[PDB]
């Protein structure tokens, strides 16, 4: 049957799936981007204060990668659980018509609000796939600098940039990804009764 | 928009058209009127487009009544529309009651015949300001100004037109509360001397009325010779 | 721009744009002019042809014997207000017996036409009239304009191409009032031509005439009377 | 926007937005007893300077007729003339009190006057109507639409669902008229954003005696859950 | 869209009539009014901007009935034209039925008139507020507030204009004590309001004040020299 | 609950945490910016007053890196003090209608101002993240010039260009950032009260 | 206070502060741009009329240099004096609304003639770097001369039309900034009462 | 003060200034592109009948860069006074106005057809610039057919191909300009009462 | 004077100077294109049933160079025939107005069809520049196969497919050229009254 298909759809995602999402992201997802921040100012500012040598181009700094990886950790994260919502949402878009359509512009918005959250800030300033720039980026500079050996100095200062301006980018990305979650929280928690149900008729004046 | 209708609100409560109605007046050539102690005297800076015109064309000082004066900035046609009615009101007024209407009476009822227009979408508002003004014995001097939305209030000295700030700036140096009709003659002469500009329009004409003691509750345009003695001072006067 | 499409909507500087729209169809008829001496008062126009097989329009129109006007702009307008002001004198003339002044008409057609300037639904009047009369007052000439105003005039040409007359009658107003009739017409006459290409000129066919004065009701002359005024201008060079 | 307009669907979207003005008025209860009807809401002010004893949420048509509503109380001003109206015609040719179903459908009459033209915007209101009628009570619910439904008890306004699951839970026949207001004020006692007073509210009943607005001495008692 | 016509919207409600509460502050003015035992008392400020207008016909406050006096807030040519249609019901009222109109039913009257405009896109709804006073024979003082919509209400106090909720603020601080209300308390604490709100240090000239008391029930419009008597006390405690 | 989430949103972030941005960026940034700027057209000058060689390809100045990291260490502060005001209107964004909707507008327009600070005039001219270009730029000529070497003229002053181009660039970026943040401060002061309570008022007569 | 912040801004950027700069375009700037005209053409008619050879790899020609260093400075001040009028104007913008916003498009009419000066012309035909690209174009042209070098007869001929063809465009783009620069001077002069005060509408 | 600043721009440019400009266009403007529309075709049937080699590399055709260098001139010439007509036009735009603007728009409908004469068609399909994009593409042709030399023959017909299909480039770029010019003539000929006095002040219906 | 200017204009490029074109069009163009498309084919069965080696590599066909610069002669021609009929359209443009516009949009209408025929479908599938575009690419392969001699088999195999795709191009194009000529003709000859005289005031409701 039709309607059996429809209703093991919405049973498999529910208000109360897109609701736990809403909770993990306002408890510790935000602190996870706080502490992603404030580890990728730690590392800047070691960088900052700093000289680099040709011996810099022969190991790279475990305490950036591990930055870049906790990054790349939760935008996987934050990714699947909106995609989650945007599951619970898009299997209640009710049939087609030309008006009547008050709650549908509602999903729209939602939809596109979680949609901004995806492409505009986890690049599925930087996004999810930072590791591979960095690295590179930098594999560019260290086979340049070693071979024989180029005596570029700015290429030297150019490297110890590439090493600072990638934690910078995290602290900025996360800065940005907050308020984007913090804006997503409030419009489910205020729209959330018109997602699910958006269409509401009345039939009192007809017989 | 919220601007094309006189039916229509603004979300901070303003309707645009009855606004728009006044800056047709802002356009328009200057009049001023003065409360003296025994009348009141009316001026108009009256501009000539063409030398072939007559010198009487365009008359923008109306009798309304034996006691009654009308001067108009705006629109003209307006003008000569709202003098029809406001000729009608103290008609009537004189049919029904069988005496002369007064003036603050007068101004209420067309400025309700006024802020009629500014109500609907079939119609627009008015695009005139006027001043009128009267005299008599129990009544005294008056003169009322009624604008495009249909307020009204009482003055001793008013302008309306393009030199509205400028005209008023001179009618305050004024203690017109001391003085006579034909004293203030020059001095209404003497400030559209000054508020008018040769250079932004050409050659204009000076047209004056008055109503007080002088003319027994008649309103009257002023004689020749008064008014070239009074021009005259105009002229002796911008050597400054 | 957006405060065109109804005659009831300002613009914020002002203005009514369907009026001064309406102030251009008078452009587009073609050129009349008037002119008054002490004695007599004068209508020229030019008439137009709209096939060349056929007749001219006609341009002055008789409405009493002491009123006549000359139109340019729409002709519905000019057939309904012509109406007007003759029913207007008829109903002057059955209650006091006496001609209706000038002013008294011109005033009154003001005020009719003042209604569809405030009103939505009706059109504004685009014709021009120049009205020539006699009265207790001497001779008259009124201009009367889509905006519902009207004014008194020593002389005025209006019509496509008027500014060529109204620049040879405003430095030849100090003549018109001595003038006698003939000289008069002659004045009216050459202001019209100046409104004219050099390849053209003054024709039977295209001059129509009225005259009105204290010993002669408004008389028309269109064809063959037309010719007594033609005779005597000066054959112009470019 | 047009009222003169049906939808694709079939709708009449101006009146559905009519009635979204219904849905957001105060709560007012309705209440069928074997010997009585009840009509309860809330009349509550935003400020101490607001004299309540000057204006009413419970108005009578006749001696045995009486009103509430939720919405719009410019529009409940004209609808209590129209009916006091048409109550005073019907006596005028009958001699004759109106029974409370023939007002409703004359009523019904003028709320359905108000959604065939242009240039006018249906009323913001439904009603409940109360009667005393060949010893029988009635209670009636007009909506913007011109449509009535005879209930046996039901609310309007903010929370009308649970409101109305209430009674569906705490509502049966063989009652009075008194063990049926202490259920509609129960039933008011779920919105009440504070502590009802007796002039927080306004209450009147309909009977053998016919309708009577209660008083703030009357409305204090039973507001100790008492009866 | 839901704004410019007199329709409803989605959510029930309908703009053009909110919009029209927006004019009664273009005025630039503010008016109190408090009831007494024994007195009602209307207050509002008299701006004049230049010294070439005649002060005798700037005023807001307007004599409807003997009984009954009036203060008009908002757009001001609205305002003159519904206290001429309030003088005519008034008139109309004691033609017909053969006593005057109490305060109750005029402010309905007007109200039932000013709910037509909202029903009917024939005209606008007007910009004003208006607060009427008299002395009922029962009911005592009395004090009444209409609206652009068609609401009203009695009010022990209230105020129209710009400073409304910081006016009403102070009323209702004061109400609640519930002192001994007289004529001198009720005229000192509407002005005690005006100066707290607008913080101007009042003349006699900038203010007119409208009373109204059982002993005397004639509306009568204050003068200067009787403004500076309750206005000195004020300065003293 | 979920009103407790909001609340709790709301709290942490209120109109106090903006006046601080706003105060400060009236004060203390605007003077730093003029700041950068006057450095950066004094080393304009020392670089157009001087002829250049080989030996300025074996060796960066340090007084234009330290501009430039002036200027990335501003241009950061000033995105993470954005992203306050950002997320301070973005939480308040009311529930989704079809009217009502003036300070929702409002909202939109002030953030269609932070955004523009943030993208088009901060890199996120010249932007953050000059330092690297700068370096990446001037080793393509310090790599061609040293090797053998090469024999251009054209290369020497190209280099003594490139160092006088980015110091050119931060003065604009500068001149261009002021004007920024000083409409920024006049639309967030002008229109605060819709920023924070968008949707207003209740009236009586709808009861 | 927050008002003070306002006026603290107002004050500092007032009409003045701009009508200085629309005068002082009026006066010299557009002299200095015709005598880079002037220049431009000079440098151009002269390496027209020459014949290079591969001793013109080994020096660039110091009479392109001056020109594109004077037209770099002009640009650099027109930029500068651009911001502060857009300053001016901005920080005057008014509350947001939905009605009486005909001052507001006079305010964006204008930033949009400046945002047209700003980024179209200034480069912020070629704008304020066209020195450095100039070099870049002729260094790999030596480069490729210079090495056993190039036996190309065409290099030369395009090293020679480089060192004209930035000639001509240095003359373009003054001739079309001066049009730019003399329309912003009419649109201030004619709007400069709205750009203060657009929303002085009020009641009366 | 202010209108004398005003008075001072529109009195240097005047419509005599822009006449002189059209009367020129169709004078002599024409018969010049005409010419280098003959000369091109002539150049383009000369290389037609040729056979390249290896002697045709070492020796740029001077018949090219002649009329290259003649198209060039005309270009530079035709901007230089199209900006005339548009600085004409653009110290006239009367003030901003949402009514009366039936002249701006005949302003700007011609400054769009300027517009389309400047910046594309004069290079600002093959414009100004056109004598360096030939010898950059001819130059990279002989340095593979010089050298050890390359001996792919596709390559030396290449190289008579590029010769020929820029003279082709001209002959057609001369026939879009002649119509790009003589759609300005009438442009300017029907329009020039409201491009310079757009607004009319003769309002009677005042007082 | 500047009437003498429009109308020595305006018979210069006349009703006749478009016709002439359009029957020439009608008459021959249309015979040329399918002879070309039949040659194209001949020669790209010619490549299919033949096998490559590398004498190919050595000397390019005079088959398909022929049909190439054949295609070129066309475009040039219908390019230049075009831009005819563009002039006459474009000096009869009327002065700019708000109204009375229904035929400036016939004007505006047939002169999208040229734009849509000779600034694009010429090139100006493939275009009038075809080939060049096809000996760059000979050359690429050429030099890669003659040398180191590379062993590849597929580049070899490209050789003879870049021989035929061109051939293919050319038929195509050729069909297409033809469909947009054939409807040009219709368009000029249903509305070539209005694109003459678009104007039309015989105004009989005045006096």
């Amino acid at each position: 049957k039709r309607a059996a298909l429809i209703q093991n759809l919405r049973d498999s995602y529910t208000e109360t799936s897109s609701f736990a999402v809403i909770e993990e992201w306002a408890a510790g997802t935000l602190q996870e981007i706080e502490g992603i921040a404030k580890a990728a100012a730690e590392a800047h500012g070691v960088i900052r204060n700093s000289t680099y040598g040709r011996a810099q181009a022969e190991k790279s700094p475990e305490q950036l990668l591990g930055v870049l990886q906790r990054y790349q950790d939760l935008c996987h994260n934050v990714y699947c659980q909106a995609e989650t919502i945007r599951t619970v949402i898009a299997i209640r878009i009710p049939e087609h018509k030309e008006a009547d359509n008050l709650g549908v512009a509602v999903q729209h918005a939602v939809l596109k609000i979680i949609d901004e959250l995806e492409i505009k800030t986890l690049g599925s300033p930087i996004g999810m796939y930072a590791l591979r720039e960095y690295l590179s980026a930098r594999s560019t500079v260290e086979d340049k600098l070693l071979g024989g050996g180029s005596q570029s100095p700015s290429l030297l200062l150019e490297l110890r940039q590439i090493d600072a301006d990638f934690m910078l980018k995290v602290e900025l990305a996360t800065t940005h990804l907050s308020t984007m979650v913090r804006a997503v929280i409030n419009a489910y928690l205020l729209n959330w009764k018109k997602l699910i149900q958006p269409r509401t008729g009345n039939l009192s004046y007809y017989t | 928009g919220y601007d094309l209708s006189a039916s229509t609100f603004s979300p901070d409560g303003r309707v645009f058209q009855v606004e728009y109605a006044m800056k047709a007046v802002e356009n328009s050539s200057t009049a001023i009127g003065i409360r003296c102690k025994d009348g009141v005297v009316f001026g108009v800076e009256k501009l000539v487009l063409s030398k072939l015109y007559e010198e009487g064309s365009n008359k923008r000082l109306f009798n309304v009544d034996r006691h009654v004066g009308m001067a108009v900035a705006g629109l003209l046609a307006d003008a000569r529309s709202l003098a029809d009615i406001a000729r009608e009101e103290a008609s009537n007024f004189r049919s029904n009651f069988g005496y002369n209407i007064p003036l603050k009476h007068l101004a209420d009822r067309v400025a309700m015949y006024v802020h009629a227009y500014t109500l609907y979408s079939a119609v627009r508002p008015f695009g005139c300001s006027f001043m009128l003004g009267s005299y008599s014995v129990n009544d005294g001097a008056q003169l009322y100004m009624i604008d495009p939305s249909g307020v009204s209030y009482g003055y001793w000295g008013c302008a309306i037109g393009k030199a509205r700030q400028a005209a008023k700036t001179e009618i305050e140096k004024l203690q017109m509360k001391e003085m006579t009709c034909r004293d203030i003659v020059k001095e209404v002469a003497k400030i559209i001397y000054i508020v008018h500009d040769e250079v932004k329009d050409k050659a204009f004409e000076l047209e004056l009325s008055w109503v007080g003691e002088l003319t027994n509750g008649r309103h009257e345009i002023v004689p020749k010779d008064i008014r070239e003695e009074a021009e005259k001072y105009a002229k002796e006067s911008l050597k400054e | 721009n957006q405060y065109d499409n109804d005659v009831t909507v300002w613009s914020p500087q002002g203005r009514i744009h369907q009026i001064e729209y309406a102030m251009e169809a008078v452009k587009q008829g073609s050129a009349t002019v008037g002119l008054k001496s002490k004695t007599h008062a004068v209508l020229v126009a030019l008439k137009r042809a709209q096939s060349e097989l056929a007749a001219h329009q006609k341009k002055i129109l008789h409405v009493d014997n002491h009123i006549g006007i000359s139109i340019a702009g729409l002709t519905a307008d000019a057939r309904l207000l012509c109406n007007f002001m003759r029913q207007e004198c008829l109903d002057s003339r059955f209650v006091f017996d006496r001609p209706l002044p000038v002013s008294r008409l011109v005033s009154l057609i003001g005020s009719k036409t003042q209604i569809p300037t405030q009103r939505y639904g009706r059109r504004p009047y685009g014709v021009g009239l120049l009205i020539a009369g006699y009265d207790d007052m001497g001779p008259h000439i009124f201009q009367t304009c889509p905006s519902a105003n009207y004014f008194d005039c020593r002389a005025m040409s209006i019509g496509a191409r008027s500014q060529s007359a109204r620049t040879y009658l405003e430095r030849h107003m100090s003549e018109f009032m001595e003038c006698n009739l003939n000289e008069l017409v002659k004045h009216g006459l050459r202001a019209l031509r100046e409104t004219l290409p050099a390849e053209q000129d003054l024709t039977t066919k295209n001059v129509s005439i009225g005259i009105v004065g204290k010993d002669l009701e408004f008389t028309i002359y269109d064809d063959d009377d037309v010719s007594p005024f033609l005779e005597g201008l000066e054959e112009r060079p470019q | 926007f047009s009222l003169t307009t049906f939808s694709p669907s079939g709708k009449l979207v101006q009146i559905e937005y009519a009635l979204a003005a219904v849905a957001g008025g105060a709560p007012s209860v309705g209440i069928k007893a074997a010997n009585g009807v009840v009509l309860a809401t809330e009349k509550k002010q935003k400020s101490i300077l607001y004299d309540e004893r000057s204006v009413h949420k419970v108005e009578p048509i006749t001696k045995h007729i009486g009103l509430v509503y939720s919405g719009m109380g410019p529009d409940y001003r004209v609808l209590v003339h129209r009916a006091r109206k048409l109550a005073q015609q019907y006596y005028l040719v009958y001699q004759e009190p109106i029974p409370t179903a023939q007002l409703v459908q004359r009523v019904a009459s003028v709320m359905q006057e108000y959604t065939q033209s242009g240039g006018v915007r249906p009323f913001g209101v439904s009603l409940l109507i109360c009667g005393w009628n060949e010893g029988r009570p009635y209670l009636f619910q007009s909506d913007p639409s011109g449509a009535y439904f005879a209930w046996k008890a039901t609310a309007m306004g903010k929370n009308y669902v649970n409101g109305k699951t209430f009674l569906e839970k705490r509502y049966n026949e063989d009652l009075e008229l008194e063990d049926a207001i202490h259920t509609a004020i129960l039933t008011l006692k779920e919105s009440f954003e504070g502590q009802m007073t007796e002039d927080n509210i306004e209450v009147g009943i309909c009977n053998e005696a016919g309708f009577r607005r209660l008083t703030p001495t009357e409305v204090k008692d039973y507001l100790a859950a008492i009866a | 869209f839901d704004r410019h016509i007199t329709i409803f919207s989605p959510e029930g409600r309908l703009y053009q009539v909110e919009y029209a509460f927006k004019a009664i502050n273009q005025g630039g003015l503010t008016s109190v009014a408090v009831r007494g035992k024994d007195c009602a008392v209307i207050v509002t400020q008299k701006k004049v901007p230049d010294k070439l207008l005649d002060s005798s016909t700037v005023t807001h406050l307007f004599k409807i009935t003997e009984n009954i006096g009036c203060v008009m807030t908002g757009m001001t040519a609205d305002s003159r034209s519904q206290v001429q249609r309030a003088r005519y019901e008034a008139a109309n009222w004691k033609y017909k039925y053969g006593y005057e109109i109490p305060v109750d039913m005029l402010c309905k009257r007007i109200a039932d008139i000013s709910q037509v405009y909202t029903q009917n896109a024939e005209m606008r709804p007007l910009g004003c507020c208006m607060i009427l006073i008299g002395i009922d024979e029962e009911q005592g003082p009395q004090v009444y507030k209409c609206d652009p919509a068609g609401y009203y209400c009695g009010f022990k106090a209230t105020a129209a204009g710009v400073k409304q909720t910081e006016s009403t603020s102070f009323l209702e601080k004061k109400v609640k004590k519930k002192f001994d209300w007289t004529f001198e308390q009720t005229v000192e604490t509407a002005i005690t309001c005006l100066s707290t709100v607008l913080s101007i240090d009042f003349k006699p000239s900038e203010i007119e004040v409208g009373v109204v008391t059982v002993e005397n029930p004639k509306f009568r419009i204050l003068t200067e020299a009787e403004i500076d008597a309750h206005l000195v006390a004020l300065a003293e405690r």
